[PDB]
């Protein structure tokens, strides 16, 4: 799912609300983001018969 | 063990309709179901024992040594509870609570049942601020939960006595709103439920921020419920959100019922104002974004000095965002405030978002066939 | 008593927690599930426990391990708030005994009621079902279904056995005086197979 990653990240968030009870225990998603170490990495290459599709480089990736 | 069954006994022999309840109770604690007990006990203080007997003292302290454990923490302070509503000496009553508050074992919504009788006392005197206090401590308890129960239902019904009678509005608006949208069922008379409703529309008039005019139409407590002097009430509460100055007016006389509104007119006048440059905004804006200055002006009536100021509290209390152009005599909202819960506000968001779903789609089918070398 | 995985539930409730069975039950219960635990694995020791709690809201402390302590822990705190769901402890007990620590044994659930059942006559017949079905049995200790209700049990377990091939068990205990913490009087020692 999802043309990138089908992970979300959930911090489990208290609002109220005035429809339903008051004071619900909800979750508020937080910005998810990648790492990998230096080995790990051009392992992640070696596994995929491609790079990556996107890196936010140069010409080429940028648009894409 | 016996500290219960002692008193029973001599208690049992003489008086008729109560013999029996001091006997059923006898027997449970011998034969030691101690569950049994409990479910006898709670019906035994609204019978014998000071409500149909007497001893009920003897029978607090009874209840409290041994019993904390054999018999419920919620009965214990239960039981206790009912006897502290009838009698007319909240002195005595006060410290009867403090003694028999519960934390024995795990959890204990023993705790806030003693926070709301307590408060309820203190108010019955006149000591104001330690109601106030009482109130504070109810409500943290309770909001940790995410639910709304019978214990719940208790301390809006306390916020709101207090809140009301020495007028504090926008104290009131809160705990009274929340009461009545949750609908509130626990053994409650009718006429308590008219008081709620009535004094929240009072208390929204008076108020700075508050615009929760709309939810209130929708919920049970007002809308089912419906008598003379509520038709006075139901029409000022349109009449102030929208800006018809003169409707309100005429309807004044409902003030005179509930003792919240009775406090200040100060914020009054300026409130209905306010409300008009949200309303109008709200309404007329939504991919517009003008209204004319010139309409706040007859939905006001008043001196043009006062104009300046009502226009500029609008933005500062959080009615609303933008800025006021007076070389073009027009108002320009960067944000009109969402339109509290109705069936309509959620129906003409959809058709908008519709639009700009097609647009997106389009758009983007369209860039990507160019540049389709710069792809790869 | 021999290749067993077991789930021992503790009934924590409103009613349990009474002078029924001498000093309280809390206490007495205590010695009961030693006496089970133990006597499962001096018949041979390859045997597991697990603790769940059969009332309110499910949570497994302990899945598969020998352990007497944690049994005799969680027994004597008691919520005075809870009482017996039936139907939740049953679903979890079964979920529980799939994966294991020591992976080989047969399942078979071991519960505790010191208290009448709070679940009408469809849900009794429901679980009686799948019980059979996945030939997971459980085997009661009933003092609670004689506090001021009937033993809704004792047809179940006739049905459950000869089929299964575990066993199932109905004890009786009357209540008030009896004693719920000299158990090798009436045996639920060990969980029987039924092949």
């Amino acid at each position: 799912k999802d043309l990138g990653l089908p992970t979300e990240a959930y911090i489990s968030v208290e609002e109220v609300h005035d429809d339903g009870t008051p004071t619900s225990k909800t979750f508020e998603h937080v910005t998810s983001e990648i790492g990998a170490e230096e080995a790990e990495e051009v392992g992640v290459e070696h596994l995929l018969r491609d790079i990556k599709d996107t890196t936010v480089g140069t010409l080429s990736q940028r648009i894409t | 063990m016996k500290d219960v069954p002692a008193f029973l006994q001599q208690s049992q022999s003489s008086g008729p309709g109560q013999a029996a309840v001091w006997h059923r109770l006898e027997e449970l604690y011998t034969k030691k179901l101690w569950h049994q007990l409990t479910l006898q006990v709670l019906d035994f203080v609204q019978d014998p024992c000071f409500a149909q007997g007497d001893g009920l003292i003897k029978l607090y302290e009874n209840f409290i040594s041994e019993f904390e454990h054999r018999v419920n923490p919620l009965s214990l302070v239960e039981i206790i509870l009912h006897v502290v509503r009838q009698m007319t000496d909240p002195n005595v009553a006060l410290t009867f609570l403090e003694k028999t508050r519960e934390k024995v074992k795990s959890s204990d919504e023993a705790v806030i049942l003693c926070k709301t009788a307590i408060g309820a006392l203190k108010l019955n005197i006149g000591d104001l601020q330690a109601t106030k206090e009482t109130i504070e401590d109810v409500e943290e308890m309770l909001n940790n939960l995410p639910g709304v129960t019978s214990v719940h239902s208790r301390f809006y019904d306390l916020s709101s006595k207090y809140y009301q009678t020495i007028g504090n509005h926008a104290s009131y608006y809160k705990d009274a709103l929340r009461f009545l949208g949750c609908v509130d069922i626990k053994d409650l008379p009718v006429s308590e439920q008219q008081e709620r409703a009535f004094t929240l529309g009072l208390a929204g008039l008076l108020g700075e921020g508050v615009f929760n005019f709309g939810e209130l139409l929708m919920h049970p407590v007002l809308e089912s419920l419906r008598n003379t002097d509520r038709q006075w009430l139901i029409d000022t509460l349109y009449a102030f959100n929208s800006g018809d100055v003169d409707r309100f007016q005429t309807l004044k006389s409902a003030w005179g019922q509930q003792p919240d509104l009775a406090a200040n007119e100060a914020q009054l006048l300026r409130k209905i104002q306010l409300l008009c440059l949200m309303e109008m905004t709200f309404t007329r804006p939504a991919n517009h974004r003008q209204l004319t200055f010139e309409e706040i002006a007859k939905s006001a009536k008043i001196t043009v000095n006062k104009v300046e100021l009502l226009v500029m509290k609008a933005l500062s209390v959080g009615l609303v965002r933008g800025s006021i152009d007076e070389v073009d005599k027009r108002v320009h909202m960067t944000w009109v405030q969402p339109r509290v819960l109705d069936l309509q506000q959620i129906k003409g968001m959809k058709d908008r978002l519709e639009l700009w779903c097609t647009d997106v789609k389009s758009m983007e089918l369209l860039v990507e066939h160019q540049a389709q070398d710069i792809l790869t | 008593m021999v290749l067993e995985s077991t789930m021992v539930c503790v009934d924590n409730s409103e009613y349990m927690r009474n002078g029924d069975f001498l000093p309280t039950r809390l206490q007495a219960q205590q010695d009961a599930v030693n006496i089970v635990c133990h006597s499962k694995t001096r018949s041979n020791p390859e045997n597991n426990v697990g603790l769940i709690t059969l009332a309110n809201d499910c949570e497994v402390l302990t899945t598969l391990t020998p352990d007497t302590g944690r049994i005799l822990s969680k027994l004597h705190t008691v919520q005075p708030k809870g009482k017996i769901t039936f139907c939740t402890g049953i679903r979890v007990a079964h979920l529980a005994l799939k994966h294991r620590q020591g992976k080989n044994h047969k399942m078979r659930i071991i519960a505790f009621v010191g208290s009448p059942v709070e679940d009408n006559e469809k849900d009794l017949v429901k679980l009686a079902k799948r019980l059979k079905k996945e030939k997971v049995n459980v085997d009661i200790i009933n003092f609670g279904e004689e506090e001021v209700n009937t033993e809704k049990l004792t047809a179940f377990v006739n049905t459950l056995n000869g089929k299964d091939g575990t066993g199932s068990h109905l004890v009786t205990v009357p209540p008030g005086p009896s004693l719920a913490d000299a158990l090798i009087s009436s045996p639920i020692l060990a969980g029987e197979g039924g092949a």
